[PDB]
């Protein structure tokens, strides 16, 4: 009874969910690059917090610049800015999709 | 007695699931339709920006992204710039005219 | 019926919203450079202030000069500026759009 | 007694749910319309700038 | 491909988590930069220091 029941619950669930899919495909259709643009600049500052954040568990960090060298913190910052630009260019290898709006392919 | 008990019991632990099996299909139904609606409308109206409209999107995004890359310099400690000569120069003067 | 009734409230919302956006969608049309340099000069000194800000945390700072060079604040001070221009051109490798009036494009 | 009094208060929140989000719409509507008028003004001013 | 860069922009910030959780364990970091020296200039008298 519980098993053959649930079994109804799972169909009618995945009826809705495919209709939802469905309806949210179409509107994709709709998303030229100046409505693409928007899904990049949202998600650029959350894979910065997710990168960032473990990061700043740091206890102590410590900058040292001699003769010709800049000081150190743009070493710093630029690391967190080029593991957040390395991870689109990496996912890429293992599925051809772009995350980059158009400006090469 | 105990048979037609968990029977009768097991068939409403059934019923409940159907209902509320249902009454949640129709739930994420209405909610996707909704859903699709503001993907559609964002969509028509994001279609129609001009490059200064283009430039505030990413100029609001800017301090965003900024916060989130300079935060783990709150931990920074000591800093120290040396400059102008590459070489190890100690030039202090003056005497101890009575230190041990 | 709570579900029911939450995604009129989602709808409702919605409609609104993207009026919101059509309307704001016109009035930037309106923005010639006079009116896009203020934006530029608004978001430049945010821009450093979320930069500026978490390097203030550093306890101490010390700065040596020798025969040639200069003192060395226009060192500090300048990562601060390099990392908030470094940024503009950063943002352009994912997006094309720009960040710099004219100018060059 | 119980089911009858649990439909009754669900239905009160259904009507508070949506009363409240067309309230927020009207409001959000024209608080989009007063913000486009300074964007407007503001751009028109600004665009005669020397 | 709008709806294909979703699910991908959807992925990012989930793989990118896992990537950074072993930084919350960085205690030290020390940046040494402008020369490939060991330059230990530093200036001031011991006036009164046995």
């Amino acid at each position: 009874m519980r098993g053959e029941a649930e079994a109804f619950a799972i169909g009618a669930r995945a009826r809705a969910e495919a209709e939802q899919m469905a309806k949210k495909a179409e509107a994709f259709q709709l998303y030229q690059e100046a409505a693409q643009l928007d899904m990049l600049l949202e998600k650029l500052p959350q894979v910065a917090e997710e990168i960032s954040g473990p990061l700043t568990s740091a206890n102590k960090i410590t900058l040292v610049s001699s003769g010709s060298g800049t000081m150190g913190a743009a070493k710093v910052t630029g690391e967190v800015l080029d593991i957040l630009t390395r991870l689109p260019e990496s996912v890429e290898r293992l599925t051809g999709v772009s995350i980059s709006q158009v400006n090469h392919k | 007695g105990e048979k037609v008990k968990q029977v009768l019991l097991a068939q409403a632990e059934a019923e409940k699931i159907r209902k509320i099996g249902e009454a949640e299909a129709a739930v994420i139904e209405a909610m996707g339709k909704a859903e699709a609606e503001r993907m559609k409308l964002k969509a028509e109206a994001y279609q129609k920006y001009g490059d200064a409209a283009k430039m505030a999107l990413v100029l609001e995004a800017l301090p965003q992204i900024a916060a989130k890359i300079a935060a783990p310099l709150t931990k920074v400690d000591e800093i120290v710039v040396l400059s102008g000569d590459n070489s190890k120069v100690t030039s202090e003067v003056n005497r101890l005219l009575a230190e041990l």
